[PDB]
């Protein structure tokens, strides 16, 4: 498209987010997502394919069976009580009704199936805006409306999350579905912390989305959307592989990386209410999701596949465009655990 | 000539005639001899449900005068 | 000055709808900031009594207050009736 | 109610007359013997629908005149009309409006 | 989350609909206006777990009018039980309750 | 009471025929649609009972927004049947989990 | 139970047309259940809501559907007791969208723009 | 050309002085109605509220009647913590009372026309 | 007596439109230096009797394929809302008096384009399913611009009321306040009826016919009602409805003269018309007379 | 919890104000004008006490001023207030600007007598 008309929509989509994130109306906070909704179309549909648009279409009915399910939780607290401001929902059914359209908007099991298909569809700067900036909006919803969530509700959810990303993702040789399925994970252990405390939530998702920011960078340099594909970077450019590695084992939770912090601060938390059983199990499934990232680190420059002969011609090019802030988020997700106790700043 | 057009045309006015005036006769037929009273804003229809409670016969439009205040 | 002359020269011929429109509508943007009757159309819409004018509790200090409506305190609607 | 009984006298004229004129030539005896879709249509449907939403947004605006906030109503009134205008001139611009 | 930019800068974008007894115009009041005002005047500055507590009555108060699940169960209780008296045929209508009344003003 | 149960009822009917989900997408988008008037009906009339009067826009407001959305969605389904000549549902599987 | 029978009505209509039958017919039990519904908001006391279903809904949204098909193949005791005075509080509410709502209508206009903007973009193809 | 133009303005600017009067009157009328209204307001609330406390009462009367041999009813028992008085709603005062004047206390103005 | 005002509403415009096709005959006819129809009758009186009798004594002919419950619904719906636009017309007072009478003309309007989409999905042919879209989209697109200009109309009268339209014009015709607006509502008129220069599509049939004269009149009525206020004393509501008559007889003629007078527009003609001439004006305009009442403090009463 | 209140039926007895909503329109400026003392003495104890129960007193007294307003309309103006609540009633609207003219003898009458 025209890339002032590119340049309006993207900023109606953020526009739409803010919106939803400063206003105290909960019909101010529908019309964010309706924005937000009616702006992000035309985005993954950018180039023009039968694939995108089946891609667009799943997008649009999802999120507008969400957003009427929104409106209808709305209306049964405005009966119950005559409030309008986001605050305690008031209602059991209401607020049961609140929960699974923000769980369909976020993409939590058991409305995840969703996620893999538009991530495929859309091209790689359609799923980093996806899995990147349409989170904001509904876990800033769930964190205003915390304290009257069933906790039974959204820790099925959210191990159900874990459970479903750690064994999807072992299936993929397609990236942009590892992309999604780690999506998945990642959500359900942002979610599993939102009854205890919101600070954690808001760290995990600072730090999930500066790694898939890098991740999905990286993957824009290198230009690959297949494990094969990524298996011929290192014979250009082996520095991007090893980079992507480094990043790979942050993203499965080893220490001393930045990707640890996040489930090491999560169990600490967890712990200090009495939950034991719960944060076990999901360490215990993060291990999967460590497998498939360990998968892709074999395949990409722990070992070398063979090449091709016209490789050779691309020996001699350089990238036209630099994308900035690739290196600070490199730094950012891999570096940062020395930091940890930086999080009371209640980011 | 063209003022053969002039019956039909009469006629279609006759018919036109017809609707209006029978509204506003039969108006003045169940109102009492006067215009229909019209309520909209509910302050009228208040006044029509006095007028209709303090006839004595159930009917808005019967109207007491002075002469019932004794 | 010549260039934007020629321009609504042009624009006046093979295109007269367009011209008139822009024109209607640039008048209803600007005109109301500068006439001095929209001030009397806000007080007009204030001088309507859509509510019952609940009385006040007279203490002795409110002399502005008018206790019948026939004194001469209060608001006066005679520049209404000039108008 | 007076409403209901006109809308019902009103259909059941119409059904009335309609069924006569359909059953009364049925008695005597007689001999008794797609793909291109075109989008330009369908655009201009979608104009309209955006329109008439934007003219649902302009209908209040008989009651609007009476608030004693004359400058903001007159100001929001112009806002809807130079935005509905504005739309119209996007589709005009990026051939649209074309046959 | 919340980023309270209105509070910060004073701008009132979406507080004035949030409410039933704030500033409706031609001053028209809501049904339960003095029911809500009550409740957020006990709940002010208080907090929610304090509010929930400790502000009950006015919160049952203000449901009861906005609901009035008890006032139709009470009258569904009396009339229920004066259709049971009628067909039994022990009580019967005034005139006033059967249209023999004589109205006032 | 009676009246706010069956308007209740009828969400929940058209969200259960919007997930049943037979063919014909536009089926989808009816379904949708006849949710948001279910939801119209049912804000309108708590808006009415209550005299919250400054609440008598959001409706329209509602109505105004779901119409849009409707439009995107029909917008949808032309590119889609641009592509396969019908609007069937089954069509939509090339992309899979 | 004037109330309750529309209620009933605007029940069965939704169930008609949710079994998804043939669109077009579909399509009719949708107008057959939003007339019903429009008329249980005019029985309530809301005429311009009322009227801005049986214009907006009816008259532009699923007559752009139809279009687009066819291209293709217990009460009353909860009332009020008081009266209104010499307007209606509907009218009022709906009118303060100009002088209370500038939130509201700049949101709203900027996103029927955009929405202009986007079905453009989308139907453009390529 | 500019002649035309010249009547059309000039028309438009006598239709827009005569409707400037013509409003400016009718403005002034509907001040004077209002005002005719508010002088007759207090003798309006003054009927409305004996006339409704007539209902009350009546219907207290009743429900004592009927209510005698219930176990544990309370007769005029309040159903609010609160001892502020509240308006009644619709279903309070005819509750009792026949289907013909309910219909009327409902819909008679909805339906007039 | 409510339902013998309904019937004394409902007979005489039946009337009326079958003794309106012997008008147009003669007019034109007259207009073409020849005579109407002067043998059957008169002078041509007995002529709709005789062209009612012979279409209700001829065969219909059933598609024998078409699905027949759209098929006898379209008229059905035609006739009923044809009729229903007269409820709330005062001359000088209404069968039934309405709030938001306008605003239930226009939504009855808008429901008009059934009908058309109905009979063009029902009959069981491609090219009049082309024929019927077309239609329907030119209807929408007019009805567009109508209801803009309709409400910039009653922004001079302070509500939608129609008797309020009687107040508003005591002593001034609104055609001297608003002419431009008065030119696009009647082009916009002629083009929601399908009326020549826009004409550009037994038993049923003779319903449809039916259903679209009345319309014809009613619009006429509902433009004499909105731009030329008749005089009302209320002692004597009979000139008023000699005066309003008259004027609706004189617009229908002047409909007739425009059909006797112009070549038909091409569709994409039409459609650059409205799209392209109307709306931006009406736009500017809809915003002139939203600043003007503000600008003059001559805002009208009632709110 | 706790029992409603409410006064006999004997407290709700007054000699009603028994003329129809035209007569009161024609006669409503020069009531508003004369009986405004008890009128807004009730209309005050009505916005404070927010209890109907306990303005009857008020009640009562407007209703005996306004007894005696008309009492002394009929006294001395009684034919041209007749003509001119006739004229009011006639309209569907009830509007005043219909028959000015009865309305000037009206208030030349009352002029001359009150
Ligand atoms: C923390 C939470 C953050 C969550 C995720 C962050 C969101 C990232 C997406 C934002 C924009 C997308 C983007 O930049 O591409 C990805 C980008 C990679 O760049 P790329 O892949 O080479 O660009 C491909 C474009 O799609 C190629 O598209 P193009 O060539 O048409 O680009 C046109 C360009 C040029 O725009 C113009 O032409 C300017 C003209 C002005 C238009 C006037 C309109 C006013 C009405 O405008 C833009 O690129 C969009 C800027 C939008 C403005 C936002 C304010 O990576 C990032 O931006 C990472 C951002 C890091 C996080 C944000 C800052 C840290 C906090
Ligand atoms: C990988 C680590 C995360 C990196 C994050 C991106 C880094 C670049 C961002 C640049 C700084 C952004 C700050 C914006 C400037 C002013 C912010 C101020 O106006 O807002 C305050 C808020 O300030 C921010 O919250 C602090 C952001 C600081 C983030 C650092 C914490 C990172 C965790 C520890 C890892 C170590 C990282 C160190 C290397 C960067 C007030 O917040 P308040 O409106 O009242 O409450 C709403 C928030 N609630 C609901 C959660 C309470
Ligand atoms: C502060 C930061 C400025 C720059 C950043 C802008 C961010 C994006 C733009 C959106 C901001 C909207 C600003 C307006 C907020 C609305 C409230 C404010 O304007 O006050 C109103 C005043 O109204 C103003 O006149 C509104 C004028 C603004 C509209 C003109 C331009 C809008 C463009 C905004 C962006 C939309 C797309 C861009 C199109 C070009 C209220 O009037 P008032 O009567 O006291 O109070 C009503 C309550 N009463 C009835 C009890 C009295
Ligand atoms: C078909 C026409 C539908 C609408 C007809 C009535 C429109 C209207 O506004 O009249 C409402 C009328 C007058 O109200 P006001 O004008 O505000 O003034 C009264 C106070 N002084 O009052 C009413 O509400 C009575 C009518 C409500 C009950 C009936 C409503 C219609 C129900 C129809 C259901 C069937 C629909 C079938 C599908 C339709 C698809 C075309
Ligand atoms: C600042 C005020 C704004 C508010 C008022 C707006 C009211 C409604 C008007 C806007 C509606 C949409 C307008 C869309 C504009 C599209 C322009 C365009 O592209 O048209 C060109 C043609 O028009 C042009 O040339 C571009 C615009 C020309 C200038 C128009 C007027 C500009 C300003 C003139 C008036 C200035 C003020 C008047 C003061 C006079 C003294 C009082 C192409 O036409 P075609 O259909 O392709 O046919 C061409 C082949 N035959
Ligand atoms: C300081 C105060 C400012 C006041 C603001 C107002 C100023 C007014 C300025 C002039 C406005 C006049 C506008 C009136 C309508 C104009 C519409 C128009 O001009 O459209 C024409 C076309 O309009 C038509 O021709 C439609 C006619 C169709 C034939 C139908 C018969 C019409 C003739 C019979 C007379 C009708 C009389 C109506 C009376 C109504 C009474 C109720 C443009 O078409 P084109 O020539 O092709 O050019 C554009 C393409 N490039």
């Amino acid at each position: 498209m025209n890339p002032i008309i590119y340049t309006t929509l993207i900023m109606t989509v953020m526009s739409g987010t803010m919106l939803v994130m400063i206003s105290s109306h909960w019909l101010l906070i529908w019309i964010g997502f309706e924005m937000n909704l009616l702006a992000m179309i035309p985005v993954l549909m950018k180039n023009f394919n039968p694939r995108a648009t089946e891609a667009a279409t799943k997008y649009f009915l999802t999120q507008a069976t969400a957003s009427m399910m929104l409106m209808m939780a709305i209306i049964i607290n405005l009966l119950y009580s005559g409030q309008w401001t986001i605050t305690k929902m008031f209602n059991p059914v209401a607020m049961t009704m609140m929960t699974m359209a923000l769980a369909m908007k976020l993409g939590l099991s058991p409305f995840h199936f969703w996620v893999p298909e538009v991530t495929q569809g859309i091209s790689l700067q359609a799923g980093l805006l996806l899995l990147t900036w349409q989170k904001l909006a509904p876990l800033s919803v769930l964190c205003q409306i915390s304290q009257s969530i069933n906790p039974n509700l959204m820790l099925t959810m959210a191990m159900l999350s874990i459970l479903i990303g750690g064994w999807g993702g072992l299936n993929q040789t397609q990236l942009r579905k590892i992309m999604a399925y780690s999506s998945i994970a990642h959500m359900g252990w942002m979610t599993a912390v939102l009854p205890y405390n919101t600070t954690m939530t808001i760290l995990n998702l600072l730090i999930y989305i500066t790694m898939t920011l890098a991740m999905f960078m990286l993957l824009i340099h290198s230009s690959a959307t297949t494990t094969l594909s990524l298996s011929h970077t290192w014979n250009k450019m082996p520095v991007i592989t090893s980079l992507m590695m480094v990043t790979l084992l942050s993203m499965g939770g080893l220490p001393p990386l930045s990707g640890f912090m996040p489930k090491w601060m999560i169990i600490q938390e967890m712990t200090k209410n009495e939950s034991i059983i719960m944060p076990t199990l999901m360490a215990m499934t993060a291990l999967l999701n460590l497998y498939f990232y360990m998968r892709l680190a074999y395949s990409s420059s722990l070992t070398m596949f063979p090449s091709t002969n016209n490789m050779k011609m691309k020996w001699q090019f350089e990238h036209t465009k630099q994308m900035k802030l690739l290196p600070t988020m490199i730094v950012l997700s891999t570096l940062v655990l020395p930091m940890t106790p930086a999080l009371s700043s209640l980011n | 000539m063209w003022f053969e057009i002039l019956p039909g045309i009469a006629v279609m006015a006759a018919c036109l005639f017809i609707p209006g005036m029978a509204t506003a006769h039969i108006h003045k037929f169940t109102n009492g001899g006067k215009e229909k009273r019209v309520a909209h804003f509910s302050y009228q229809w208040n006044l029509m449900e006095r007028d209709r409670r303090i006839s004595g016969v159930n009917r808005y439009h019967v109207t007491k005068g002075l002469e019932n205040i004794d | 000055a010549g260039r934007i002359a020629s321009f609504l020269k042009n624009a006046w011929a093979k295109e007269p709808v367009l011209v008139a429109s822009f024109a209607i509508g640039g008048l209803a943007i600007i005109l109301p900031s500068l006439s001095p009757y929209t001030n009397y159309a806000i007080r007009i819409n204030r001088a309507t009594p859509y509510n019952y004018p609940v009385p006040l509790r007279d203490d002795g200090n409110m002399p502005d207050v008018p206790s019948h409506p026939q004194d001469p305190q209060g608001p006066s609607l005679e520049w209404l009736k000039n108008l | 109610m007076n409403i209901m009984l006109t809308l019902l006298t009103n259909v059941t004229l119409a059904s009335l007359l309609v069924l006569i004129a359909f059953w009364l030539p049925q008695l005597n005896a007689y001999s008794e013997k797609r793909l291109p879709f075109s989008m330009k249509f369908f655009l201009v449907a979608i104009t309209f629908l955006l329109f008439d939403l934007e003219i649902a947004l302009l209908l209040p605006l008989p009651w609007a005149s009476q608030t004693n906030n004359l400058k903001t109503m007159l100001t929001m009134a112009l806002f809807l009309l130079i935005l509905l205008a504005a739309s119209l001139a996007y589709e005009w611009t990026q051939k649209g409006l074309e046959w | 989350p919340f980023f309270d930019v209105q509070k910060r800068l004073g701008l009132d974008l979406d507080r004035w609909m949030t409410i039933q007894s704030a500033e409706q115009p031609h001053k028209i009041p809501g049904r339960c206006h003095a029911f809500e005002k009550e409740w957020i005047e006990c709940a002010h500055g208080i907090g929610g777990i304090r509010a929930e507590k400790e502000c009950k009555i006015e919160f049952d108060d203000f449901v009861e009018c906005l609901l009035r699940q008890k006032t139709m169960k009470r009258l569904s209780a009396i009339k229920r039980q004066r259709d049971k008296l009628i067909k039994e045929g022990k009580y019967t209508p005034p005139p006033h309750h059967l249209g023999k009344e004589d109205p006032r003003p | 009471p009676l009246v706010y149960m069956n308007i209740i009822m009828a969400f929940a009917i058209a969200l259960a025929g919007l997930l049943m989900y037979r063919s014909h997408l536009m089926s989808s988008l009816l379904c949708l649609e006849g949710m948001m008037l279910s939801l119209f009906i049912m804000s309108t009339l708590i808006i009415l009972n209550t005299h919250f009067t400054l609440a008598n826009m959001m409706p329209i407001i509602l109505l105004v927004f779901a119409a849009c959305e409707a439009a995107l969605g029909l917008s949808l389904l032309v590119m889609v049947s641009n592509t396969y000549g019908t609007d069937y549902v089954q069509n939509l599987n090339l992309l899979q989990c | 139970y004037i109330a309750f029978i529309l209620s009933t009505i605007f029940v069965i209509g939704f169930v008609g047309f949710s079994s998804k039958p043939s669109p077009i017919y579909g399509g009719l039990g949708l107008i057959v259940s939003g007339g019903v519904g429009c008329g249980i908001v005019l029985n309530f006391g809301g005429s311009f809501l009322g009227l801005m279903v049986f214009l907006i809904y009816l008259g532009g949204m699923l007559v752009v559907f139809g279009y687009t098909t066819a291209m293709a193949t217990g009460d009353w005791v909860i009332y009020d007791t008081g009266d209104s005075g010499f307007f209606s509080e509907e009218a009022m509410g709906i009118a303060a969208l100009y002088s209370y709502g500038t939130w509201l209508v700049i949101v709203t206009g900027w996103s029927l723009l955009i929405g202009v903007v986007v079905i453009m973009e989308i139907t453009r193809g390529n | 050309g500019y002649s035309m133009f010249a009547v059309g303005i000039g028309t438009l600017l006598f239709g827009y002085w005569s409707m400037m009067k013509w409003n400016r009157e009718r403005r002034r009328l509907q001040i004077e109605d209002f005002e005719a209204r508010i002088a007759l307001m207090p003798l309006f609330q003054a009927e409305k509220d004996r006339r409704v406390l007539q209902m009350l009462r009546e219907n207290l009367e009743e429900e004592a009647i009927i209510m005698k041999d219930v176990p544990d009813w309370k007769v005029g028992e309040s159903v609010f913590h609160t001892t502020r008085w509240v308006t009644p709603m619709m279903g309070e005062l005819y509750g009792l009372r026949t289907n013909e004047e309910i219909l009327s206390a409902t819909y008679g103005f909805i339906w007039y026309t | 007596m409510f339902m013998i005002n309904i019937l004394s509403l409902i007979i005489p415009i039946l009337l009326a439109v079958a003794f309106l096709t012997l008008v147009e005959r003669k007019v034109l006819g007259y207009m073409q230096l020849r005579k109407g129809p002067n043998v059957v009758g008169p002078y041509g009186l007995l002529q709709p009797i005789a062209d009612a009798l012979k279409l209700f004594t001829k065969e219909p002919l059933r598609p024998a394929t078409s699905s027949i419950s759209m098929f006898i619904i379209a008229p059905i719906l035609a006739l009923s809302l044809a009729l229903t636009m007269w409820v709330p017309l005062p001359m000088p007072y209404p069968l039934i008096n309405m709030n938001l009478g306008v605003l239930f003309m226009l939504a009855m309007s808008s429901l008009a384009v059934y009908s058309i989409l109905w009979s063009g999905w029902a009959s069981n042919s491609k090219y009049a399913l082309i024929g019927a879209l077309r239609a329907v989209a030119q209807t929408i697109s007019y009805e567009v611009t109508l209801a803009i200009i309709l409400l910039s109309v009653l922004l001079m009268n302070g509500s939608y009321t129609l008797s309020t339209l009687i107040t508003t014009q005591e002593h001034i015709w609104m055609i001297f306040t608003s002419w431009p607006l008065a030119m696009m509502w009647f082009i916009s008129t002629l083009a929601e009826t399908n009326r020549a220069p826009f004409d550009l599509t037994a038993g049923p049939f003779a319903m449809f016919f039916m259903a679209e004269y009345a319309n014809i009149i009613m619009m006429n009525a509902f433009t004499a009602i909105l731009f030329l206020g008749a005089s009302h004393d209320p002692h004597t509501p009979e000139l008023y409805t000699i005066n309003f008559v008259l004027k609706t007889l004189a617009l229908t003629i002047t409909f007739l003269w425009i059909r006797a007078s112009y070549p038909r527009f091409r569709y994409d003609q039409l459609m650059h018309l409205l799209w392209k001439s109307f709306l931006p004006l009406t736009l500017a305009l809809c915003m002139w007379h939203i600043s003007l009442p503000i600008m003059t403090a001559s805002i009208p009463p009632q709110s | 919890p706790g029992i409603v209140e409410l006064p006999t039926l004997e407290d709700l007895k007054v000699q009603e104000v028994k003329v129809s909503s035209s007569v009161l329109k024609a006669a409503a400026h020069h009531y508003g004008a004369q009986c405004d003392k008890p009128n807004k003495e009730f209309m005050l104890c009505r916005w404070e006490e927010k209890d109907p129960r306990r303005c009857l007193e008020e009640g009562k007294l407007v209703n005996q001023c306004a007894l005696d307003f008309f009492r002394q309309i009929k006294r001395h103006c009684a034919e041209p207030f007749t003509e001119y609540w006739t004229c009011i009633d006639y309209s569907g609207l009830q509007l005043f600007r219909h028959c000015r003219k009865q309305q000037a003898k009206f208030d030349e009458c009352v002029l001359d007598k009150l």
